[PDB]
RNA sequence: AAAACAGUGAAAUUGUGUGUGGACCCGAAUGGAUCGGGCCCGUCUUGAAACACGGACCAAGGAGUGCACAUACACU
């Protein structure tokens, strides 16, 4: 869509290139199909990952948490709020400097048209703008 | 207040973010680079980078911070008037006695290039003029004309910093 | 209706498919594998030689402990076989496509076997009695078949 | 053919060296830094005069990028070898290759 | 004992086509050979990679609960 928050425009690329792409897969989820990828802490008496031997993978923890300012920020430099009514946009009228709107999936075509018309006149960014309404 | 905002929005006071943005910008700002002192009008120099590398040329002026202006000899070695980063020049102890009337500007010689300029060569009045000045200082001198024609070659048998230029 | 397993134009092609056939799965795919990309008249000629024990079907995937044979050298291997029951069925199936080709107004020549595939059909259950008062399975493994032939652009 | 010309241009103006290892202990490797030897430089005092200089790895058979740039950061050991940093990490397949030393200094940010 | 809708139609497992590798995971890369680190989990045990036991594969089900009687804490 190629849009950016004006307050961060000259900084956003540093921020984006700085985000981690680490994944914390569950131990041995690569060995048997019955174990999903979702993280669970290992609790075995012998387990090599719990005991932190070199060569085993890394475990999650507080050290990896991002700085408080950068956290929750989308790649366009805004935070997101969910909307499903015309009367919801009315809340964003004070916050449009830092927040943007994302219309919920279940809202149908006829109603979406009414949301977008209101978004234009109030000056609010909607990130699902194209959505289903491309046809 | 409407229920969408009383929960989601609560994560951060985002009014603080401008202060963070400034501090981050400061930290990743480039360091300064020093303008050199060692070069005098009419010094011969050797080009180290880009399409004209290996040739001797004559230094004319500082231009735009680290940018400097040089002339080849379109008759002798075919190189015209150009601009380059002043660090891409190796100094040598020969100085010609040229003095110029006015400031002039030319295309930059970027470090990354795709293709050679084998053809399409022409000259301006100022290129003509400056050649017809430089040439006078060169004609009177013994082997100087040939000196400008042979490319430079680094000695492959001794450490560079042992040699003098 | 039937969704054939790939996309080729209705003009310039001829097709057939069958379900739950009562020829043996593993034998049938070794037959189909070797006649892929072959010209239709060549295919019918080759399969006639297999019925007479003059040429063989080579084996590559379902092939453990199989016999070695001088006829396999034509395909750069030692191992081959003569599965008569599967060959008779495939031969009939291919001959019918030449009827369709002629009737449709393509030539009887320049047709090439572009697609052919075999799939497993559901098992038919049976039993055998063993020693010490046991009963063990004795099932049958049928198959499904598709073919598409196209005219060479040349 | 531009490749044949770009080589001869570089050959006339640079010193030559070879890439031989990453920075490593007996057990672990640190692939962000690489070790180079320069042709006729054979003491630590001689090698100090190159700290700060630009280096280039040129690879004509590459489909992505024809050359990688870097900088010499420090001397290593007592027999004139050095440590350098490049814009991208050097692959183990690229060890043994020829490197060019460029006779001008650059800043750590430029690479 | 099993067996609901002539709905939707996951995983194990099979064939065909197209790509990438020779058990696989983590860290770092190339146009391209690869480099460094890692023994199979759960469990009793002073001590498990064990020549200790359980585990062929996938789905679904599957184990600190309710009442009575004294009790210490927090809240009214």
């Amino acid at each position: 869509m190629d849009i950016v928050n004006p307050s961060l425009s000259k900084v956003i690329d540093i921020i984006n290139k700085g985000k981690s792409k680490k994944q914390f897969k569950r131990f041995q989820s690569w060995r048997v199909k019955r174990v999903s990828e979702s993280w669970r802490k290992p609790r075995g008496i012998d387990n090599r990952m719990r005991r932190k031997f070199g060569g085993a993978p890394d475990m999650p923890g507080i050290g990896y948490k991002k700085p408080n300012a950068i956290r929750f920020l989308l790649p366009n430099g805004y935070r997101k709020i969910m909307v499903a009514c015309v009367k919801d946009l009315e809340a964003l009228i004070s916050l449009n400097s830092f927040y943007c709107a994302e219309i919920r999936h279940a809202v149908g075509s006829k109603k979406r048209i009414e949301i977008l018309e209101r978004a234009e006149e109030l000056g609010i960014l909607v990130i699902n703008k194209e959505g289903k309404l491309v046809k | 207040q409407r229920l969408n905002i009383s929960n989601i929005k609560n994560y951060y006071t985002a009014d603080d973010i401008p202060a963070f943005a400034e501090k981050l910008l400061e930290l990743h700002k480039p360091a300064p680079i020093e303008l050199r002192t060692d070069l005098v009008q009419g010094n011969v120099v050797v080009v180290l980078e880009g399409e004209y590398a290996s040739y001797r040329v004559v230094y004319l002026s500082r231009t735009e911070d680290n940018k400097a202006l040089c002339m080849g000899l379109p008759s002798i070695n075919g190189i015209g008037l150009f601009e380059i980063d002043e660090r891409f020049l190796l100094r040598t102890s020969i100085v010609l006695d040229i003095r110029l009337d006015k400031k002039y500007r030319a295309k930059e010689s970027k470090r990354s290039f795709k293709k050679f300029n084998t053809k399409e060569k022409v000259l301006t009045k100022e290129e003509n003029d400056i050649e017809e000045l430089l040439l006078k200082e060169i004609e009177n001198e013994k082997f100087m004309k040939k000196y400008f024609e042979t490319p430079y070659e680094i000695n492959n048998t001794v450490d560079f910093y042992e040699i003098n230029h | 209706a039937h969704k054939y397993s790939c996309d080729i134009s209705e003009a310039t092609s001829v097709r057939s498919q069958y379900n739950n056939i009562k020829i043996k799965f593993k034998n049938t795919r070794e037959v189909c594998n070797i006649i892929k990309t072959m010209e239709l008249n060549k295919a019918i000629a080759y399969l006639n030689d297999v019925l007479r024990f003059k040429k063989c079907i080579p084996v590559f995937r379902f092939a453990k402990k199989c016999g070695r044979t001088p006829q396999a050298k034509e395909f750069g291997t030692d191992k081959g076989k003569w599965p008569v029951k599967s060959v008779a069925f495939v031969k009939k199936m291919l001959e019918d496509l030449l009827v369709e080709a002629e009737k449709k107004g393509l030539g009887t020549s320049e047709l090439v076997i572009k697609h052919i595939q075999v799939n497993q059909a559901p098992k038919i259950y049976g039993r055998k009695h063993g020693a010490f008062g046991r009963i063990k399975p004795y099932n049958k493994s049928p198959s499904h078949i598709e073919v598409i032939a196209v005219k060479r652009e040349h | 053919m531009e490749v044949i010309k770009k080589i001869e241009l570089k050959e006339r103006v640079c010193a030559k060296g070879t890439l031989y290892s990453h920075k490593r202990s007996k057990k672990n490797i640190y692939p962000r830094y690489s070790l180079i030897t320069i042709e006729n430089v054979k003491t630590r005092e001689a090698a100090m005069k190159y700290v700060g200089n630009a280096v280039e790895l040129f690879k004509p058979e590459s489909t992505k990028e024809e050359s990688i740039h870097g900088i010499i950061k420090a001397v290593h050991g007592r027999s004139g070898a050095v440590r350098a940093k490049f814009s991208r990490n050097i692959s183990p397949v690229e060890m043994g290759s020829k490197v060019y030393i460029k006779l001008y200094k650059m800043n750590e940010d430029e690479i």
